[PDB]
């Protein structure tokens, strides 16, 4: 799952040789941002049942039908809404893991990876979690360079719902 | 592979819950300290040659029935291929120690390697003790005090022994 | 391979026998009944990707574990492969369903699958209970009664269920 | 073994997709004559020890050195007689097999891949055996559709010993 | 592989030892008689086909269920497949001649061979019955007094018999 | 393991096939030289301790430090003495070998490869051992086509550590 420093690794493994300086200088690059990046991952431990609800408030406004439209794919019951909520509550959780890793790692291999087929097998629209996607990054209440980085993840995101 | 940082988040996603307040400052504190990983990665790197030429000299002192005629490291194509598993083995080591995690060190190194062994006739009682000599040579050179700022890397050590263990676990 | 035909023909082969006048009378009863095989084939094939979404939805209702964190088809890379074996498991039914023989499903799929699933952790037990959904969709849609000439399919979907309940049997 | 189905199941495998209309036309192309085929065989059958030994009758006349000359390969004796008439209710049952399947299936697994390699080493005549299906041709008493298909794989197998 | 020569380098060089003054003698007496050894080679090579064929004539005669329908050695391909099997059986033998050696036959013919039979379903104890035929008919040929320089090839031929033998033991 | 033999088996069986006349005529060469390289080795056998002193000293003439610096990888111990004639009797042994087998092959599977990787990793030279093969070839004491195939080996082997 790639890191920073997993992609040094298979670099210098895939050629049968041992790290180089700028391997280890990479890793000096990933240390250098992962305290601030780590400080980041908490705060939206903290905020996140806050920002899940609020995430799914947000897309049952822009897409009104959602609340009311009959059948399995929609938040019409309260089991339909507890699923929508759960599901905005797995990209949270993902892109905070991105943040610990210092990379999109856990976003390709829980979430992304696959993704299409989930949401065309099980008739859900790309556009709802592009939306509560959107909540999201107007509310984490996040500052200095740990949002340029949340945001980077939440748009890596959006691109592939798009 | 994991790292120490995809480690901790995989054990989190496989229980549902984001990584804990004390799960974070416990790498936190490893980033503190990143600096004298790298050094280790880059001193044990430099030297590769001579660890793996100083813990063959060791082993063979202490086991030359292995390169007398009928040994399994008698003859050059065999002394060469020995001398090249030492080398192997010392690289995935200093991989692990790079990413702080053994997973890349298990997977693609130490898996099935007792039974590629057997089926040679390879002992790997003997290259444990190999990997053991790679071990003392290794550390005494990453934890040596001269040209470097100076203070504590104890826990380092330990964990950069306790890869070369695994390594002399998993054949020996 | 073998088709129905090929089938009775291989078993007389080895008896060095000519196909018995009974043999060939009951693979003449077969070709009567010939539109309503292609018409079953005919109408799985074309609603596939339906019979599969909702029996994995009737699959993950009645076992949710499998989808929640730490569950085998939690994250969308493994959710999608389980989509996927459904997928997969149904195509090499209809085939057996043109044939008229089992034998290009064993064959090509499940033999040796119980033991992949195995080596990959995969909880046999629920892929069986997911083929028994496909096999109810599957039957609903194949013998659905409007929009066709009036009959009886009775044996054919008897056979159609015997091909599942294989795949069931092969796994679970 | 190639028949029409399972040429269309393999064609349809090795491109990873379900089968097409196409491949269904190919099924009802198959059931359209095979029940007159099915009956072609059958009478085969009634017909098989007859046919079997008119035709090494109408062998040992062409070749008469096969009757007088002796050693393994000949039929001079009681033994090398039972061997020739056996081979060709062979080609003959074989033969019926096709009629069953609709199509050269049955024929290429049975008999005909390797059959070069068993003529030469055994030094049996390939001419002998295409007599033995001219004689077949010439009395199986078949007619319709049934007689244009027993001949295309009576004539596939004379070719396959040309 | 090893021929006669380097088989004893080999069980010398495990003992750190020169070939010894006896060992040398044998190797000298091998280099004396060896136009023998080239002549069995030739004369095997120029027959195989003959070989092959008779000793298949003689194991059906011996073994007609091989070959009635339902036997393994029934249908042409497989008859073919059994008849190439016996040609590359006697192929890995006159190699073994040629270099006097049997781990050619070993290493590259008979390990592995016994197990690829039971997994095909093919009898073993009747393939070996197959070895024994061609190996008369080959001794017959390869001994054959007319047309060469008159002399005795008796432990030559013991030779050739023990590499059919081998064959015949690592699959019956 | 290369031997004229071993060669012409080699090439038969890659290409599926019988040994050619040729490859007979390959064996009737390689037997017409035996039995004077089978002597040749003996006479190397008789005399090796001999040769393989005179050699180590022929080394420690040309290379003095060798006799006087201290470190592993030098003889100016007794144990560092012993490992340096113990090598030489290896050439040497493994040269004889070449006599009884007819070719390298000895001299490339059990010295030749890996020999850089051996000399590199231990720091041993390889103007030492081409010194001391330079000795045994200028005192084996052997004719006729004897000494030629014996310092045809010698000579491959100084080549291999230049
Ligand atoms: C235990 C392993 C030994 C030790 C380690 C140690 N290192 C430092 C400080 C640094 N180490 C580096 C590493 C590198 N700089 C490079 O250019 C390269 C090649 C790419 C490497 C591997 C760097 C940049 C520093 C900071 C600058 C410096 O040189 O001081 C410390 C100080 C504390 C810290 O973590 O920064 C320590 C303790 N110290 C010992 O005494 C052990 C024997
Ligand atoms: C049981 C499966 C259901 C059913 C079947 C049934 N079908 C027919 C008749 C036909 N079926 C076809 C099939 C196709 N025509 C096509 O063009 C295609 C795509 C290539 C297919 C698959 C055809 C041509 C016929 C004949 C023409 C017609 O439409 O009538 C019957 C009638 C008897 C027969 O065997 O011909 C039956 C009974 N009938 C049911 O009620 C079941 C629910
Ligand atoms: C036992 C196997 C039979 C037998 C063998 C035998 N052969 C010879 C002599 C020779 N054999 C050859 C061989 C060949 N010459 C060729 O041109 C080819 C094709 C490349 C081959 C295989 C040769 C050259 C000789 C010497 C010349 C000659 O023909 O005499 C002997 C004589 C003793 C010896 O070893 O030279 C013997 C005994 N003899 C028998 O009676 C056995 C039935
Ligand atoms: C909320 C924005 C909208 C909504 C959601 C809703 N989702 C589902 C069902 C599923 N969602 C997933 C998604 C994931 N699975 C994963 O493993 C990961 C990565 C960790 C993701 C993102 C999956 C697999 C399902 C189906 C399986 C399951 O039941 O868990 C439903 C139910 C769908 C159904 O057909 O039953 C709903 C209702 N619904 C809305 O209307 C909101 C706008
Ligand atoms: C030296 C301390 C010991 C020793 C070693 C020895 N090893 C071999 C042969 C092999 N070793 C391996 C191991 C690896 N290959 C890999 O790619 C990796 C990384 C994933 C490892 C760890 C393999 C695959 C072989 C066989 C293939 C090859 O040679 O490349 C030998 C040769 C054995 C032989 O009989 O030829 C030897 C001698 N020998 C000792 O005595 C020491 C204890
Ligand atoms: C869904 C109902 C269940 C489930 C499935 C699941 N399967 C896999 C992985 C594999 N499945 C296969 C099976 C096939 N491959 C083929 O080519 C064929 C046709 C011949 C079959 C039947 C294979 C080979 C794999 C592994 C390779 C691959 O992923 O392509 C997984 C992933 C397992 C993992 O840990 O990665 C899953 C999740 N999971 C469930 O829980 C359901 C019961
Ligand atoms: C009759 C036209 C002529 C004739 C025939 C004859 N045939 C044989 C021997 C064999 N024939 C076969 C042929 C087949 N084997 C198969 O499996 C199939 C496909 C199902 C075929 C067509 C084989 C394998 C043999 C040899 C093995 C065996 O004995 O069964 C013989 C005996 C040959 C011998 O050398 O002993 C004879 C006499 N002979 C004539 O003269 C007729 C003109
Ligand atoms: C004839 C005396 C017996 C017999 C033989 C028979 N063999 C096969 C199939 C195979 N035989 C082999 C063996 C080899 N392949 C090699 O490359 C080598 C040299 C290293 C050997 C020794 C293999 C690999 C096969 C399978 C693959 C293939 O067919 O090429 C068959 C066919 C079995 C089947 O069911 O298809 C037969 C019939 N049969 C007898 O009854 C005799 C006792
Ligand atoms: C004598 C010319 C000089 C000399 C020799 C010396 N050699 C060694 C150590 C080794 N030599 C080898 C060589 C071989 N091993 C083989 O298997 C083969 C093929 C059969 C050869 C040629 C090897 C593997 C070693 C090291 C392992 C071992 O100890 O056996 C030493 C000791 C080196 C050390 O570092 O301890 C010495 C002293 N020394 C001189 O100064 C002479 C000029």
């Amino acid at each position: 799952m790639q890191t920073p420093l997993i992609e040094a690794v298979s670099s210098a493994d895939s050629q049968g040789r041992f790290l180089s300086s700028t391997e280890l200088q990479v890793a000096f690059g990933r240390f250098r941002q992962a305290a601030a990046s780590l400080d980041a991952a908490k705060t939206l431990n903290s905020k996140a049942d806050s920002l899940a609800d609020g995430a799914a408030n947000a897309v049952y406004q822009k897409f009104p039908y959602t609340t009311q439209m009959t059948g399995s794919n929609y938040a019409s019951t309260p089991e339909g809404k507890a699923k929508c909520v759960r599901d905005i509550g797995y990209y949270l959780r993902i892109i905070s893991y991105c943040l610990i890793a210092g990379g999109t790692g856990p976003l390709d291999d829980y979430l992304i990876n696959g993704l299409a087929e989930i949401n065309r097998t099980f008739d859900l629209s790309p556009s709802w979690y592009v939306e509560a996607l959107k909540h999201i990054k107007a509310n984490h209440g996040l500052s200095g360079d740990s949002a340029v980085e949340a945001n980077s993840y939440i748009d890596y995101a959006i691109n592939a719902l798009s | 592979m994991l790292d120490a940082f995809t480690k901790v988040v995989s054990q989190a996603d496989t229980r549902g819950a984001y990584v804990s307040d004390a799960e974070v400052d416990a790498l936190k504190a490893m980033v503190a300290d990143a600096n004298k990983r790298i050094d280790a990665v880059n001193r044990i790197t430099g030297n590769a040659s001579t660890i793996v030429a100083n813990a063959a000299r060791a082993l063979f002192a202490d086991q030359p029935q292995l390169c007398a005629p009928g040994g399994n490291a008698y003859t050059s194509r065999r002394m060469a291929a020995c001398l090249r598993d030492m080398e192997i083995i010392l690289r995935y080591v200093t991989y692990a120690v790079y990413t702080g995690d053994a997973s890349v060190l298990n997977d693609r190194c130490l898996n099935g390697l007792r039974e590629t062994y057997s089926a040679l006739g390879v002992p790997g009682g003997s290259v444990a003790a190999g990997v053991q000599k790679m071990k003392e040579a290794a550390i005494e050179i990453a934890n040596d005090p001269k040209g470097i700022t100076q203070g504590d890397c104890s826990n380092l050590m330990a964990e950069i022994g306790s890869y070369f263990d695994l390594a002399s676990s998993a054949v020996g």
